[PDB]
């Protein structure tokens, strides 16, 4: 419910070390394709991590439905970036289990595309309202998950991250290694600048 | 001066009809090929060329 | 009375045209609207619109 937003500008990028790191669970690019991604420059690249249960992982793309993927996470239906998802369990293996996590069950309007859910405060369900006694008809949204290594090998805890880079916006700043060139006049060659391409 | 108008304002049109998305993702044909691998980008390039 | 004849008969197809699915579920947009989400319903707004 509570996702980070670690902003990353005025860099270098890459992706080659994002291949061999480790064999993630999946490596998926929306409007991206992963090969090219050292070859263009970003603009305001974005960062949001956090855990999830390994059979719910499929919630996260730009259009699908599921607890998380209604009222936790919203992508846009534009949605333009990678998702990485890597199993966490030799580091999240709790034989007691890990419930220092928390997530919705129930909302009153459901989240538009990237909006945080800070309404982690007493909810109301149905009818009578309550006042925060979490009776009849007053269930909490908040709930635990079952992360344990007992637990299913698809209920298993799953790290993932979320790269949302935003495109031709602004100057762009994130283009990775690709080294520079001395400039020529007067003659029909093919260009690079931050992206802008052409002959 | 009519001929003149309207022949400019064909053109003028044709030339501007070169800055729609048409459907697909973007409206250069070199960015899409720069950023998208072609098995994929064969639909946006469709797009863009119907 | 041929010219009469030609214009109402093309205006009574470009009216009629108007209730075929050209591949869509259906051939009304508040249906489609009624029935379906953005992110599914760009499709047959689509096919309605080509």
């Amino acid at each position: 419910y509570a996702w980070n937003r670690k902003r990353i500008s005025n860099c270098v990028a890459d992706y080659s070390v994002l291949y061999n790191s480790a064999s993630f669970s999946t490596f998926k690019c929306y409007g991206v394709s992963p090969t090219k991604l050292n070859d263009l420059c970003f603009t305001n690249v974005y960062a949001d991590s956090f855990v999830i249960r390994g059979d719910e992982v499929r919630q996260i793309a730009p259009g699908q439905t599921g607890k998380i993927a209604d009222y936790n996470y919203k992508l846009p239906d534009d949605f333009t970036g990678c998702v990485i998802a890597w199993n966490s369990n030799n580091l999240d293996s709790k034989v007691g289990g890990n419930y220092n996590y928390l997530y919705r069950l129930f909302r009153k309007s459901n989240l538009k595309p990237f909006e945080r859910d800070i309404s982690t405060e007493i909810y109301q369900a149905g009818s009578t309202p309550c006042n925060g006694v979490e009776g009849f008809n007053c269930y909490f949204p908040l709930q635990s998950y079952g992360f344990q290594p007992t637990n299913g090998v698809g209920y298993q805890p799953y790290r993932v991250v979320v790269l949302s880079f935003e495109l031709l916006h602004a100057p762009a700043t994130v283009c990775g290694p690709k080294k520079s060139t001395n400039l020529v006049k007067n003659k029909c060659v093919n260009f690079n600048f931050n992206g802008l391409t052409g002959t | 001066q009519d001929v003149v108008n309207q022949n400019a304002q064909a053109l003028n049109t044709l030339v501007k009809q070169l800055s729609s998305n048409f459907g697909a993702i973007s409206s250069v044909l070199n960015d899409i090929l720069s950023r998208l691998d072609p098995p994929e980008a064969e639909v946006q390039i469709d797009r863009l060329i119907t």
